[PDB]
């Protein structure tokens, strides 16, 4: 099987800024008759592969000038010449010259911005799920750069721990922030002993952690 | 449109392709898009060209009728290949037949020594040297020194 | 021009069969390898097997030499793969794809799980009390993925945040979909989230708003 051999794994880089990625072959991508069947793709979550340069250097019908590929045999770069917002995802290369297919490991690229601080907000249960037994907690930390924050879930002014999940968006095509949802889950049982349902939320932009609740009523 | 190809490809529907390396053999045809596809030889068999082959071939057997013994198992590019037995020689390089060593008789000696491949060289024993029996090992001893004889015999002092 | 469209895929369970569906136009049908290629949650592309339909040949990735076969119907242009004695780890976005094409298609999702189809419940996330409020809301308890949120059918999509789905202890998935927006538009405005689980075929449209 030829290896394709990618890098970088992972960068973040300014809005406007020059991103270079490698992809280099095991042995050579040159069919017989000439053509190098190397090929560059962006790959967003949750969506399929989409074709940005195909023949190493040949950019597909519709994608911006800004991606372009260069390089010959076993050595191939991929260039962004300024990034820009929507232009965060997983990018990674593919050879077709030999069956098996095979594709470089990928590199994620992130849209490096000015800090930006978390709006708060907490969500107390809705009584329909308080039917089935059930209580779920909510929090939602909003807009906020870098993806690097904390939810502490307290009750009673007591400290949660095994029980609360959270989700990341994807950076925003516009913003380049992210959002985060912090579900701490429990039963009926256990929800209506307690009174003061609360969200400490730390993060790089907040220069005091912030502090979000209710109380059941 | 296109006559001959390059070293290591084949004319196919107008085109060239590769062939498949030495240890595989050729499984399927290439297209305008995907180049020849290929497989490693199975255990036993071998191929040692670039090739368009579709079966590999079986390794040689080292034939003990002519005191010839396996020395490296054929890997998938390479052949079995044969030597002799311990105190016999390869008639060749390419060793098709083994033959027993060279004896350097009475009035010899060994100026070489037998190998796996090639033979012993004899010497005749010089002024000053001797020996007295056959032998692919021994070499022409040195007459007894006179500070207190012929090609075959020690001088008496 | 040239379009193929993958079909079949769904929730089986561990041990069982399943056969996709490429379905091909715009091209001479015999004269070109189609490929299928497939991509696990969170993984890379994985080349699985090709078949040219002039019945002149089939190729399949070593690791799926026994479980997996190509096949062809001439008279609807279509290929088939086959899979068996299926795994979790077969989980994945089944793509389709002609040799010389270098685009891809939406694929059909795979599933192979013990588990069984289940719908969601929606929880609302009900805005509390000018500026910026956040109401949404929750998708829970539901089997197996993918499931849509649109709010107010389309016509409200800036502001809207809807997370990717996460695995609870419960061996469910959990989801909550949020939307910032004036708070002078509570009660003036109307807001209602589309939930859509078409494995399940549950359809729920959601109104929330400030509770009392």
């Amino acid at each position: 099987d030829i290896q394709m051999t990618q890098s970088p794994s992972s960068l973040s880089a300014s809005v406007g800024d020059r991103v270079t990625i490698t992809c280099r072959s095991s042995q050579s991508l040159v069919h017989s008759n000439g053509n190098t069947f190397l090929h560059w793709y962006q790959q967003k979550p949750g969506k399929a592969p989409k074709l940005l340069i195909y023949t190493v250097s040949n950019r597909f019908s519709g994608v911006p000038s800004r991606f372009s590929g260069s390089g010959s045999g076993t050595d191939f770069t991929l260039t962004i010449s300024s990034l820009q917002p929507e232009d965060f995802a997983t990018y990674f290369c593919s050879q077709t010259t030999h069956v098996p297919w095979t594709f470089g490991q990928g590199t994620k690229v992130e849209i490096k911005r000015t800090v930006a601080a978390p709006s708060v907000f907490i969500f107390p249960p809705s009584d329909e799920q308080l039917k089935s037994g059930t209580a779920s907690v909510v929090c939602l930390l909003n807009n906020f750069y870098p993806r690097e924050a904390k939810v502490q879930w307290k009750v009673d002014n007591a400290l949660q721990s095994g029980n609360s999940q959270e989700s990341v968006t994807e950076q925003d095509s516009k913003d380049s922030t992210y959002s985060l949802s912090s579900t701490l889950t429990l039963s009926k049982a256990d929800y209506e002993k307690h009174k003061v349902y609360a969200c400490e939320v730390t993060h790089q932009g907040l220069s005091s952690p912030v502090t979000k609740s209710f109380n059941r009523g | 449109p296109p006559t001959a190809c390059r070293e290591k490809q084949y004319l196919i529907n107008s085109q060239c392709c590769s062939l498949c390396q030495p240890g595989q053999k050729l499984v399927s045809d290439c297209t305008e898009f995907t180049e020849t596809e290929c497989l490693p030889c199975g255990e036993s068999e071998f191929l040692d060209t670039w090739n368009r082959e579709t079966h590999c071939h079986q390794h040689k057997y080292c034939d003990p009728n002519l005191g010839l013994r396996v020395q490296q198992k054929g890997t998938s590019e390479t052949d079995t290949i044969c030597t002799c037995e311990e105190g016999w020689h390869c008639t060749s390089e390419a060793c098709e037949s083994c033959v027993l060593h060279r004896s350097c008789s009475p009035g010899f000696g060994v100026k070489q020594i037998a190998t796996g491949v090639s033979d012993t060289i004899c010497e005749p024993c010089p002024v000053g040297f001797f020996s007295n029996v056959s032998s692919a090992f021994e070499k022409c001893h040195p007459w007894t020194s006179c500070e207190t004889g012929t090609n075959k015999t020690d001088v008496v002092c | 021009e040239v379009q193929l469209v993958e079909s079949g895929g769904g929730l089986v369970q561990p041990g069982g069969s399943l056969r996709l569906s490429c379905a091909a136009s715009g091209y001479s049908f015999t004269g070109y390898y189609i490929h299928w290629v497939r991509q696990a949650p969170g993984k890379g592309l994985e080349w699985v097997a090709r078949v040219i339909p002039n019945a002149g040949g089939t190729s399949y990735n070593q690791k799926f030499k026994g479980r997996f076969t190509l096949s062809v119907d001439n008279s609807k242009n279509t290929a088939y793969l086959q899979m068996n004695s299926l795994r979790a780890e077969d989980t994945a976005v089944y793509y389709c794809a002609r040799e010389g094409i270098y685009w891809w298609g939406q694929g059909t999702l795979v599933t192979v799980s013990s588990a069984s189809t289940k719908g969601p419940s929606v929880f609302p996330l009900a805005p509390s009390s000018g500026g910026t409020a956040a109401l949404g809301c929750l998708v829970k308890d539901y089997f197996p993925e993918p499931v849509t949120v649109s709010w107010n059918s389309g016509a409200l999509t800036s502001g809207v945040h809807t997370f990717p789905a996460v695995l609870q202890s419960s061996g469910l998935y959990s989801l909550s979909s949020v939307v910032t927006v004036p708070s002078s538009s509570l009660g003036t405005q109307t807001y209602i989230c589309n939930v859509n689980h078409k494995p399940s075929n549950t359809k729920v449209d959601k109104k929330v708003e400030p509770k009392s």
